[PDB]
């Protein structure tokens, strides 16, 4: 029986489930700073679940079969390519952003079902919130236009208007020259073409922009990079404060109710991510839809529903 | 009847199950043996009818038009198979779907005892046309010439709607047994002038009447080959059916309310081969031409003479099929310079002779050259006219002298002359298009040996 | 005007795909030389073959069911009977007089 | 029929006029409908008692109540309007339109 | 070809006609929304109705 | 070679708040795509 | 006709006990088989629109549609034959119960009725 | 709102709608109405939002003053004459004054003004319900008092209301406002025969209320709100967007498909009152309903509009929440005409 309101009306409830651990957490920092492996032991000590970082291919693991599909089936964009050429004329730049937010947000509604179904609480990377830093970073750098983010705008608002904010914001302060020669130990030839003023205007846009209006509706933990190591503190912390200006004390069961039944079903959490505005970069001919469809349909396991793929091995077919 | 309704509605299912590379086969082998069996319709008596069940009955008014629908589809198909060939298994079976219900209901309208029966398979016919032109056709002015073609026929037959169900309300009965044995003269009164306006509106304007065609150019160029197929050679027919079987109830108003569209036709086919004469694209031309004959099919109709009737219905068999061979050669010009004008692609006789002698031979008979039925069609409505009025002679001549001098014009133009330099992809005629063309061709040249099997109900 | 003058993502128009050049005589039926040389074979066997010309004999040899030679003979009758005794041939009144009922005038 | 239904007849009239007049401040609107339904009362009242139906006697206190209930609703949505706008002004609905 | 088939035919029968409606649907279509207006048309047609038809 | 098929110009017909845009119904705008519209605590002084 | 105030009406009965002395349709009824058909027809659609392979998806599914269909049709067509037969009843009855209404015309023959006659010229 | 009060308002609409058709007394209908009405109040504003709020008091206005002039009418036909049964009337103002009430209930032109409104306010569950159970007790109550019924009134009204449908729907881009526009058109059609035969009114009632349970249940499937939102349609699920159009096909009234079944038996029935003008009007004006409908089907699935970059994720997801009864609903819109004698069991 999937939850619907007949499971609410004889038993389920998801406020007997929340024990004060949930405290959704997301960490966000600037590019190569080691948030991913603070987020990791965060979830570690915890006992929360982590999510790693949303990428391209994140919804084709969620989906029949883990192993990502094509590129030209799964995102039609690359980071490397935006790394090589940021300024190129297919409008790469704001594809990859488009996609890496609606990535993001099928992600966060992931976790929200997480904790929602099971009361246990989860850890993010980068969310839905912040993910607008580098869409600034792109704007200053004039990678992409004003239209591309408008239409961001109108997206992120039409879909996070319906979602809580984490309780917990932890922000890991790397100076720049700093993750500059992270980034050119790291061997990647595609990162090492991110100018200085990219990592500082995404450092820009988390200081004077996220997380000060995240500050006045959570808890924020700015940590630098030397205080990020030692995760006993940065649990202590995460412990320590209650969180009492926040949406979250005010949900109670039927908001509950409401909310899992966004989260779930997803094709209404990516419903507004698709928007008839026509923006030249994320738009697509008739003729090229069509037969780029037509290709997605003839994968192995996605003709038909999950259960009634023959191909896969699926059995008892004319039965169910 | 049902030896040939139950097989066109088992294609669909056959088409469906059929493999993906074998639906064409299946599609013009089992069409062509229905096309076979629907010749035991021709065998008619000259006593009343075949009346086979009280829903159903075939004459020989309805006899040759039901074989010329049942052979045609094999044809569409042949014609359809080239430029579907980058088309999803899906939907070339939707799109064979669509042409085995037009079949369905067009079989189904000719029979069709009860005349409400007729009106609703004769309107039902709409749909599937609508879709194939709206859908498969290839230039945005599709939408327009489907909006048209809905619009114009809709709008003239609604009247014959609400006449319909007036008429059985009084007389009791719709049946067309019933009809024509129990029929009475009608009144002159401004009502039964209405009364005969909505009978007679829904079947001229898919002649179409001259003035009442500006939809048929543009549903017959913006569509499919097989769409402008069934649109000139069977769809243009209806009316004219539908004509023959009312207008046994509009007697004797029909003696002057047939002015204006004696007049409207006899005008109309003089300025619709004069438009013939300057014009720079090949459909369009060809439309043009339906629409002259049609005229020509209008007054035979009006004039109300067994002479008339027998040219009519001569003139409709031979019509459709010069119309689809016609549309067929310039679809088989189009595949190769994907221009449809008709001044570029030039001097093709040198590099395509057999489809030259295809061109001569379509355009002869386009020309009603005799002995060939349309001719035969021509001269039996021409005599009935001068029987009517001797000044009638002066309009089909002249008729005569522009079909000659237009047919002859497309043939030359395209045909004829120095080829284009720069047009390099002339490929050979395929061997489809070739037995396509002969398959148009040959019934013409065989029916002129018997000629009363299309002479209609009163030979 | 940093716009890239491409109004959106398309495909480029693709280019006829001649039937003779990846296989010659090639019959225009199908891309597939079995099907489409069975395509060929089939239309030409139903359509001249079968529909076309036995159509045509059966057609030809129809059984008089119009009634012409009965009309023949039944007119060569009638008039070597009213010859025979002298008969007007064809009369001026399609049905006897004696059973119509003129409505009297009195006028 | 004598002066005194004409009286209340024409008094519901005047209320449906200035209902349908609407001016401004849908409170005027909810005071139309609810004079509406008091003349509407007055002469039920006065009809039922006259002829002596006995039983008819309760039809209007029920008819009361169900205005009574239609006119909580309707203050009800008027408050709700005003969280949006501050007042109830009658032109601020005019997001919906045809 | 021009004069009458291409002008004058279209403007009788179907440009007359789409022109037409789509001045009725713009006159019928274009309400600001505002139930003033609409309940003084209310208005109107109740007495229209209590007076013409009896 | 290929079939026309709408474009983004073709689109931005059906775009509008209503078909058949006139001057006084030019000032319309569409709808939000999610339909919701944006929205857009006393002190007192107890004197001695 | 409007036969919903007709005497001895029961208000909510879909078969009054009168209608079982008409012959009930038989179970090779084209109409029902129409709804057999129409049945089969849902089924395809349900299995089109959940995604799953049109023709053999749920047989048991696609059993119950048709199985539903020619019952509600069965008991459909019983009800319309019976509303038609009492159609017929009461017109017969008030032909029959008022004859100065309905006389009979005296059966007059073609050759002493005079038509006009319209030549077509 | 909670599922269990959900579900009670749901049942107390339902109860309203069921009280009004089995009572006979004129203060039970009156009770039946203003349960119905208190009851779908809070269902428009299920999803809290400055348009729902408005729609829900534009809803409630116009409904208030139809029930007042209800009771108006109710308490005139009691003083000119002492009955409470439901009845034809016996006062010739009352039945004017009770017919413009029923009239105002349904949206019959000119009352129509508060449809398209109140139907692009609320969602479309909730359209839904507005536009197929909200037309069931005035359409009873109406053909209980058929025979009272001025003609000219109702015909003008009916006629009214069809010329205004066709018209206000060539304008609409929104699918919502198309709907009621339809809707209005479809009541006008209703309204125009219940003089001379109120089985025709019922069959017409169940075709359309067929053909928009089907029309919005497709439009939920695919939520879509618009014409653009739903151009995109193609690109996810075809077979929904060909299921539409054949049903957009249906409700123009082209034969060979259900549509055409009631128009068809309406002008028949029209036709044996010597009503000719009429009938040929009402058909050459539905015209217009079906040119609206062609443009969607010629913007929904005839072709192929320009698809987003995104879409490709929403490839990868099914739909978790099912429609039951909507095949039904799809093949009773389409494929029910050859059945039309079946009408004799008086639906
Ligand atoms: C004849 C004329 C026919 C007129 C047309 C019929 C109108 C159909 C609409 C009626 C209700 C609307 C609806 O259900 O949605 C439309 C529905 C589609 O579902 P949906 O719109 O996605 O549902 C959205 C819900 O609002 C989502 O809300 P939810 O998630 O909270 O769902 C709660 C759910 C679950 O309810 C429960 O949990 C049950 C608990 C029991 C509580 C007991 C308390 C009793 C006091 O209950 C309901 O959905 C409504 C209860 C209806 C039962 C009334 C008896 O389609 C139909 O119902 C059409 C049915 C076919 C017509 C009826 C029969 C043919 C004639
Ligand atoms: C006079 C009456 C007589 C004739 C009756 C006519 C109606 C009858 C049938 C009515 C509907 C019931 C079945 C339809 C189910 C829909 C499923 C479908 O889409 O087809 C896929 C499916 C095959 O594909 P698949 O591999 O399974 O999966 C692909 C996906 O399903 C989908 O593939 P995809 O998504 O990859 O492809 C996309 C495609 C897919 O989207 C679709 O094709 C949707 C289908 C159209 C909607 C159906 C309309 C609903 C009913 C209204 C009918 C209107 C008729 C009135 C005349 C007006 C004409 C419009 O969408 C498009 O391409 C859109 C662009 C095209 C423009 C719009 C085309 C016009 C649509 C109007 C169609 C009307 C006729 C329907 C004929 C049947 C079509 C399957 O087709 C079938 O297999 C079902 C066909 C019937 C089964 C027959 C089996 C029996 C044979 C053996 C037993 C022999 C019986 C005799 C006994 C004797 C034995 C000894
Ligand atoms: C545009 C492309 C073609 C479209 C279709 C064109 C075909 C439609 C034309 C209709 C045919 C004729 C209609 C009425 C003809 C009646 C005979 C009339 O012409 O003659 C005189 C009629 O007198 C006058 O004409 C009175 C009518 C005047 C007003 C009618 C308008 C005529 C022109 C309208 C043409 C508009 C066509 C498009 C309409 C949408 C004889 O006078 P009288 O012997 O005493 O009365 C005989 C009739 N009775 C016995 C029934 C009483
Ligand atoms: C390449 C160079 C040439 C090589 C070939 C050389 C040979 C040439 C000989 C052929 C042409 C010369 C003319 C010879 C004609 C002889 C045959 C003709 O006389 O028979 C006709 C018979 O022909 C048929 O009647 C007509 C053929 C049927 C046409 C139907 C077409 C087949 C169906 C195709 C689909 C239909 C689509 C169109 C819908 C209407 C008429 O005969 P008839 O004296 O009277 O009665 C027959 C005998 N009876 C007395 C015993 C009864
Ligand atoms: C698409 C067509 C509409 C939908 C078809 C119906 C689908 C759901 C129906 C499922 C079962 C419902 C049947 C009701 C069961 C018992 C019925 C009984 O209790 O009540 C009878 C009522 O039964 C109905 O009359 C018959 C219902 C059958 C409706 C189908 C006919 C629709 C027209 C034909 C279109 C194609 C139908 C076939 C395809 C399915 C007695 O009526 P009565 O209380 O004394 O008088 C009230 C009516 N008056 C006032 C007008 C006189
Ligand atoms: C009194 C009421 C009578 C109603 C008569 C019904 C006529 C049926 C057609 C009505 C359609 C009128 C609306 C209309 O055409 O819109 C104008 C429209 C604008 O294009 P849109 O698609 O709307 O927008 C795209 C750009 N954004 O203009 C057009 O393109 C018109 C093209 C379609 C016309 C087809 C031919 C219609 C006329 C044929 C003659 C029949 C007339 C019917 C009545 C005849 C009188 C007995
Ligand atoms: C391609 C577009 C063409 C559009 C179609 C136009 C056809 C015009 C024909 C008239 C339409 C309605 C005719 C009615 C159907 C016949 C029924 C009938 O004859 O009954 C008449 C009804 O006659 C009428 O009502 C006719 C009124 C016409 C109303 C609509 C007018 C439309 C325009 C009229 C002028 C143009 C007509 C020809 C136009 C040709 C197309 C361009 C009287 O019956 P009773 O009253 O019962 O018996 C008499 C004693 N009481
Ligand atoms: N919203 C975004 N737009 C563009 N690139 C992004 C976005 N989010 C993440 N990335 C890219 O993802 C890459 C890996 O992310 P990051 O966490 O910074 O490094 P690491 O995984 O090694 O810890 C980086 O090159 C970063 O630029």
């Amino acid at each position: 029986l999937q939850y619907g309101p007949l499971a609410f009306v004889l038993g389920e409830r998801t406020t007997r489930k929340l024990t004060e651990t949930s405290k959704v957490i997301t960490v966000d920092g600037n590019i190569c700073s080691g948030k991913g492996r603070l987020a990791r032991e965060i979830a570690e000590k915890l006992g929360l679940r982590h999510f790693p970082e949303a990428g391209i291919h994140y919804a084709d693991s969620t989906t029949g079969d883990g192993k990502p599909l094509d590129v030209q089936l799964s995102g039609n964009c690359s980071l490397e390519k935006f790394y090589d050429d940021p300024k190129s004329n297919d409008g790469n730049s704001y594809r990859l952003q488009s996609w890496l937010y609606a990535s993001r947000l099928l992600q966060y509604a992931d976790a929200l079902e997480h904790l929602l179904s099971t009361g246990q609480g989860v850890v993010l990377e980068r969310s839905i919130y912040s993910d607008f830093v580098f869409l600034e970073a792109m704007y200053r750098q004039g990678f992409i236009r004003k239209q591309c983010v408008e239409h961001y705008n109108e997206v992120k608002k039409v879909t996070a208007c319906e979602y809580l904010p984490p309780h917990v914001v932890v922000y890991v302060d790397v100076p720049v020259p700093e993750i500059q020669s992270r980034i050119q130990k790291k061997g990647n030839p595609h990162e090492m073409k991110i100018t200085a003023a990219y990592l500082q205007d995404i450092e820009n846009a988390y200081k004077k922009t996220f997380l000060p209006e995240m500050s006045e509706k959570c808890e924020v933990l700015q940590y630098s990079a030397r205080e990020a190591e030692d995760a006993e503190k940065v649990v202590e912390d995460i412990e320590y404060l209650k969180c009492d200006k926040g949406p979250w004390p005010d949900q109670d069961d039927r908001t509950f109710h409401r909310l899992r039944m966004l989260v779930q079903n997803k094709l209404e959490v990516l419903n507004y991510t698709t928007i008839p505005v026509y923006l030249p970069e994320i738009t697509i001919g008739a003729h090229q839809s069509d037969r780029v469809f037509q290709k997605f349909t003839e994968l192995p396991g996605r003709k038909y529903s999950p259960g009634y793929n023959e191909d896969v091995g699926d059995k008892w077919i004319w039965l169910k | 009847m049902l030896k040939i309704i139950i097989p066109t509605t088992m294609l669909l299912p056959m088409t469906w199950m059929s493999k993906h590379n074998m639906i064409w086969i299946n599609a013009t082998v089992h069409s062509l043996l229905i096309s076979l069996i629907s010749l035991s319709l021709l065998n008619q008596l000259g006593e009343n009818s075949l009346n086979f069940s009280l829903t159903f009955f075939s004459d020989s008014l309805s006899a040759p038009l039901l074989v010329l629908t049942t052979w045609l589809l094999p044809l569409m198909l042949m014609a359809s198979q080239s430029h579907l060939s980058k088309e999803t298994t899906t939907r070339k079976k939707l799109y064979i779907t669509m042409l085995i219900l037009l079949q369905l209901f067009l079989i189904m309208t000719f029979t069709a005892t009860e005349l409400i029966l007729f009106y609703i398979l004769f309107e039902a016919t709409l749909v599937p046309t609508l879709i194939i032109i709206t859908r498969w056709g290839n230039q945005t002015e599709r939408l327009n010439a489907g909006l048209y073609f809905l619009f114009y026929t809709l709008a003239g037959s609604l009247p014959l709607l609400v006449a319909l169900v007036y008429i059985q309300n009084t007389t009791g009965s719709l049946n067309f047994l019933i009809i024509h044995y129990w029929s009475h003269p009608l009144s002159n009164s401004w009502s039964n002038i209405f009364m005969w306006l909505a009978c007679i509106m829904a079947f001229m304007v898919k002649m179409p009447l001259y003035g009442l065609h500006l939809w048929l150019p543009k549903a017959h160029v913006e569509a499919p080959i097989a769409g402008s197929m069934v649109l000139a050679a069977v769809l243009l027919k209806l009316g004219g059916y539908g004509m023959m079987r009312i207008t046994t109830i509009l007697n004797p108003l029909t003696n002057y309310m047939a002015y204006p569209f004696l007049m409207l036709s006899m005008w109309g086919m003089i300025m619709t081969s004069s438009i013939c004469l300057r014009q720079t694209d090949l459909k369009s031309l060809i439309a043009y031409s339906s629409v002259s004959h049609m005229a020509l099919v209008i007054v035979a109709i009006m004039i109300q003479t067994p002479w008339s009737f027998m040219g009519a219905t001569a003139l409709m068999i031979a019509h459709g099929l010069t119309s689809s061979m016609l549309f067929c050669l310039a679809n088989t010009n189009y595949e190769r310079v994907h221009s449809r004008t008709m001044i570029l692609a030039r001097g093709l006789q040198t590099l395509l002779p057999l489809m030259a002698t295809w061109w001569l031979v379509a355009s002869l008979t386009n020309l009603a050259l005799p002995p060939s039925i349309n001719l035969i069609g021509e001269l039996f409505i021409i005599t009935a006219s001068f029987s009517w009025s001797n000044i009638t002679i002066i309009l089909m001549g002249m008729n005569m002298m522009i079909t000659a001098l237009y047919s002859l014009y497309m043939l030359i133009t395209t045909q004829r002359g120095k080829y284009t330099h720069h047009i390099n992809n002339i490929k050979p005629s395929f061997t489809r298009e070739n037995a396509l063309m002969a398959l148009h061709i040959l019934p013409l040249l065989l029916l002129t040996l018997n000629p009363k099997m299309i002479l209609g109900p009163l030979y | 005007p940093p716009e890239p003058t491409i109004r959106l993502q398309e495909d480029p128009d693709p280019e006829d795909e001649n039937l003779y050049e990846k296989n010659p005589d090639s019959h225009g039926y199908d891309k597939d030389p079995i099907v489409d040389l069975w395509n060929m074979r089939v239309v030409f066997f139903f359509g001249f073959s079968i529909v076309l010309v036995l159509g045509s004999t059966f057609v030809a040899y129809l059984p008089d069911y119009r009634m012409q030679e009965w009309a023949r003979r039944e007119a060569e009758r009638l008039v070597k009977y009213r010859e025979a005794n002298g008969l007007p041939l064809m009369e001026s009144n399609c049905f006897d007089p004696n059973k119509i009922q003129l409505p009297e005038d009195e006028d | 029929m004598p002066l005194v239904y004409m009286n209340i007849i024409m008094a519901f009239a005047i209320a449906l006029a200035g209902l349908l007049m609407y001016r401004s401040h849908l409170m005027s609107s909810l005071l139309c409908l609810e004079g509406m339904m008091l003349s509407l009362f007055i002469m039920s009242t006065l009809i039922i008692l006259n002829t002596h139906f006995t039983l008819a006697n309760m039809m209007p206190i029920i008819l009361l109540v169900f205005a009574a209930c239609e006119a909580a609703l309707g203050l009800s949505l008027l408050v709700m309007v005003s969280n949006t706008y501050g007042t109830d002004y009658v032109q601020n609905l005019n997001l919906l339109q045809c | 070809s021009s004069l009458l088939d291409l002008i004058w035919l279209e403007t009788i029968l179907p440009k007359t006609t789409s022109f037409i409606q789509m001045k009725m649907s713009i006159m019928v279509s274009n309400q600001k929304g505002l139930i003033k207006l609409y309940f003084l048309s209310f208005l109107i047609t109740i007495m229209i109705s209590m007076t013409l038809f009896n | 070679a290929r079939q026309w098929q709408p474009d983004v110009e073709w689109a931005e017909q059906f775009g509008g708040a209503v078909m058949y845009p006139t001057k006084e119904t030019a000032h319309w705008k569409p709808p939000p795509w999610n339909d919701v519209d944006p929205p857009k605590n006393l002190t007192l002084n107890f004197g001695p | 006709t409007m036969m919903s105030g007709r005497p001895g009406r029961v208000p909510l009965q879909f078969l009054p006990n009168e209608a079982r002395s008409l012959p009930p349709p038989k179970l090779t009824d084209p109409r029902l088989v129409y709804m057999g058909f129409l049945g089969y027809c849902s089924g395809l659609i349900d299995n089109a629109i959940r995604r799953r392979p049109v023709v053999s998806a749920g047989l048991h599914r696609q059993l119950l549609y048709v199985t539903s269909f020619v019952f509600f049709g069965y008991y459909l067509l019983k009800r319309q034959d019976y509303m038609y037969a009492l159609r017929d009843h009461d017109m017969f009855a008030y032909v029959k119960s008022h004859p100065e209404d309905f006389p009979e015309k005296d059966k007059k023959t073609y050759g002493e009725i005079l038509e006009e006659f319209h030549p077509v010229r | 709102m909670n599922p269990i009060i959900y579900t009670t308002l749901i049942m107390t609409v339902m109860s309203g709608t069921m009280l009004v058709m089995i009572s006979s007394h004129w203060l039970l209908i009156w009770i039946g109405f203003e349960m119905n009405l208190l009851a779908m109040i809070p269902v428009l504003m299920k999803n809290f939002n400055p348009r729902a709020t408005e729609a829900a008091t534009k809803y409630f206005l116009t409904q208030a003053t139809a029930s007042m002039m209800l009771m108006m009418a109710i308490i005139i036909n009691l003083l000119y004459s002492g009955q409470w049964t439901i009845t034809k009337m016996f006062n010739p103002v009352a039945m004017t004054m009770m017919t413009m009430a029923l009239a105002m209930k349904l949206g019959l032109s000119p009352f129509h003004f508060w449809v398209p409104e109140v139907t692009q306010g609320i969602s479309l569950q909730a359209g839904l319900l507005l536009l197929t159970w909200q037309k069931l007790a005035p359409l009873s109550v109406l053909c209980q008092i058929s025979q009272s019924i001025n003609p000219n009134l109702m015909l003008t009204m009916a006629m009214l209301s069809i010329l205004i449908g066709g018209w206000g729907g060539l304008n609409q881009t929104q699918l919502r406002k198309i709907m009621a526009y339809s809707s209005i058109a479809h009541m006008g059609w209703m309204t125009a025969v219940l003089p001379y035969n109120t089985t025709m009114t019922i069959l017409n009632l169940l075709i359309y209320i067929t053909m928009t349970l089907a029309m919005f249940m497709l439009l939920i499937h695919s939520s879509a709100t618009t014409t653009l939102s739903l151009s995109h349609t193609w690109n996810k699920m075809p077979v929904i967007t060909s299921l539409m159009m054949v049903t957009l096909l249906s409700m123009g009234g082209l034969p060979p498909l259900s549509g055409f079944m009631p128009k068809w038996m309406i002008i028949q029935e029209m036709t044996k009152n010597e009503s000719i003008i009429m009938p040929t009007l009402m058909a050459m004006t539905a015209l217009l309903n079906l040119y609206f409908y062609m443009r969607l089907a010629y913007s929904s699935s005839l072709t192929m509009f320009p698809s987003t970059n995104n879409m490709k994720m929403k490839w990868q997801f099914e739909h978790t929440k099912q429609m039951k009864l909507l095949p039904t609903m799809i093949v009773l819109s389409t494929l029910v005409l050859p059945m039309t004698p079946a009408l004799s069991s008086l639906n």
